[PDB]
């Protein structure tokens, strides 16, 4: 750990926040290199399968294993973290980087959240549930009560139902929802991150990074 | 009413009649937020067609004062920005942006044109009013039950169609692709003139299609088959056979000719239609497409738009943009309206009180949920 990293100074999850963490270079340039095969697996299978399939499902599986991505599985998630925020570095610089970026980590999410609990889900009536069955079934299990604008693609085609302001989403379509609204902040932190970097860009231990890409 | 007349009636009108009291109130809005008021756009069109935009007043008495010193023909009311339009000229590129705005909607009689036997272009008649109405009826109740707004200002643009204006808190701060989305929400008339079926349902019907339906069902065999006529004839109920299969023309070709009245056939339609189900909904894509709603986009999507102002004057009717009782709409009459010639009449002796009284109403259940 000879060659270290400030990341504070530099700067399943949104990846909101960055990491205040000092770092190795060993480990800052290998964290990018395993995120990267990663990101180029998902496109492959994106190709090759189907989302959904337990091939899919279960190739994917293998390779974040492979990667490695309780305390059990915290060692993944400071690296699944930071690796990230690294990588944010490198495909910020063309929106086909981007665009390339965003869809990969895109596709990942949903299925890091295809294989997560109901549970979990909520925190990331029976009576009431019941009443307002028919108008729902008509319009497009849990059922969410958002502020209607922040679910513009649903209602503004009639594929969800309104009330007093609020849309009553199912679990199924919930998922664009987050997965776009999160599309959105890491563009924008791509286009922020895009600012950042002319003034560490000459920076040699970056290069292999920035170039490499 | 005589054009010429007009400049005359303006100066009268602007000082002696306009109700400052209440339109302050309104873009105020309680004097709860700064700079509110001040800082909303106006445009004034004076005579010879000369257009001027980016004004902006410092109280209810500056503008007072500049109006019936002006004396404008047309008033367009516009959104509120970072700062003064009226000091837009110090205001460097990139930092003047429109903030906020009540979400308005405009309709129009003209986008009806291919759905209306009684009157063409501009001309109007009560038989075709009752698809204003409806507009209305269905419009008003999904703002309400749907999006949950509770103050909602309908007003009539002096001829051709109504206008609304939403100015709940939370509105006025929506966002142009919310304001878009909404539209899209309450659409279903698509298509120009290329298309002749504007209207397709699925099998499942949305609720806020259902519950627009509703409401036309108890218009439209009043307007639509007794006022309208739309079965009258041949040339008038092909524009109906151009709306279905090709495989019923013929069916409904005979029991047409077999018919006496519209009534007739309507329900001889229905009757083929229900059987067709059996062995879809074309009846009530048939009454959505003459009595549902058609919605210009554009006016409600920019939040920079320059809408004519409520209780301004129509350079040729001479009618007022007069507010509206949600609660005695069908009862309305826009032919009924009070003309600025009208109640100059009465001032120098008016019929413009029964309708601010409408808008006190409005200010007042407006103060209530400003404060409760
Ligand atoms: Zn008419």
């Amino acid at each position: 750990g000879y060659s270290e990293v400030n990341l504070s100074k530099l700067f399943l999850q949104f990846y909101l926040q960055p990491p205040s963490e000092n770092i190795s270079l060993i480990e800052f340039e290998n964290l990018a290199i395993d995120r990267v095969k990663l990101l180029k697996s998902v496109e492959n299978l994106g190709v090759s399968y189907v989302k959904g399939t337990e091939q899919y499902q279960s190739k994917l599986e293998s390779e974040l294993r492979k990667l490695k991505f309780l305390e059990d599985e915290y060692e993944p998630r400071r690296r699944d973290h930071i690796s990230h925020f690294i990588l944010r570095l490198a495909y910020c610089q063309s929106e086909e980087l981007r665009r390339w970026f965003i869809q990969q980590e895109m596709d990942l999410l949903r299925f890091r959240f295809s294989i997560l609990p109901k549970d979990k889900i909520q925190d990331f009536s029976d009576e009431e549930k019941t009443l307002r069955e028919q108008e729902i079934v008509a319009s497009s299990e849990s059922i969410y009560k958002i502020p209607f604008a922040d679910a513009l693609d649903l209602f503004r085609g009639r594929k969800v139902y309104l009330e007093d302001g609020f849309a009553y989403v199912p679990l199924k379509d919930i998922v664009a929802i987050i997965l776009n609204e999160f599309r959105a902040k890491l563009s924008k932190a791509l286009a922020l991150t895009a600012r950042s970097l002319p003034a560490v860009q000459s920076d040699e231990r970056l290069q292999p990074l920035l170039n490499h890409l | 009413f005589d054009p010429t007349e007009l400049p005359e009636l303006l100066k009268l009108y602007y000082r002696r009649l306009f109700p400052y009291s209440q339109y302050y109130r309104w873009l105020n809005y309680g004097g709860v937020i700064k700079n509110y008021f001040q800082h909303r756009e106006f445009s004034f069109t004076l005579k010879d067609d000369i257009y001027i935009r980016y004004q902006s007043f410092n109280n209810q008495s500056d503008l007072e004062k500049e109006m019936q010193a002006a004396n404008p023909y047309k008033i367009d009311i516009g959104a509120v920005y970072s700062h003064r339009p009226n000091q837009h000229n110090t205001v460097k590129l990139g930092a003047f942006q429109a903030q906020e705005k009540e979400l308005v909607f405009d309709i129009d009689m003209t986008d009806y044109d291919d759905v209306r036997r009684c009157c063409s272009s501009a001309d109007i008649c009560p038989k075709c009013w009752t698809l204003m109405t409806m507009a209305i009826r269905i419009i008003d109740r999904a703002l309400k039950e749907d999006f949950g707004f509770k103050h909602r200002l309908w007003v009539y643009s002096g001829r051709r169609g109504v206008h609304c204006w939403v100015c709940d808190e939370s509105v006025r701060k929506l966002s142009s692709a919310v304001r878009s989305g909404i539209v899209e929400y309450l659409s279903l008339v698509k298509g120009g003139q290329d298309v002749k079926k504007k209207v397709h349902l699925s099998e499942k019907i949305h609720p806020f299609i259902r519950k627009s339906i509703n409401i036309i069902k108890k218009y439209f065999e009043e307007y639509a088959l007794v006022n309208q006529d739309i079965l009258e004839n041949k040339e008038s109920w092909d524009k109906i056979l151009a709306l279905v299969p090709e495989t019923i023309h013929d069916e409904l070709q005979q029991s047409f000719q077999k018919s006496h009245n519209s009534l007739q056939r309507w329900e001889h339609l229905k009757k083929v239609a229900s059987r067709y189900q059996n062995n879809p909904w074309l009846e009530w894509e048939i009454m959505l497409q003459y009595c549902f709603p058609r919605l210009d986009i554009n006016v409600s999507k920019g939040i920079n738009h320059l809408l004519k102002s409520p209780f301004s004057v129509h350079p040729k009717t001479g009618r007022i943009s007069v507010p509206i009782d949600l609660q005695k709409v069908d009862q309305f009459d826009p032919f009924t309206v009070p003309t600025i010639s009208f109640i100059c009449r009465e001032l120098d002796a008016t019929s413009l009180a029964p309708y601010v009284k409408v808008f006190e109403h409005f200010l007042e259940n407006l103060d209530k949920s400003r404060k409760g």
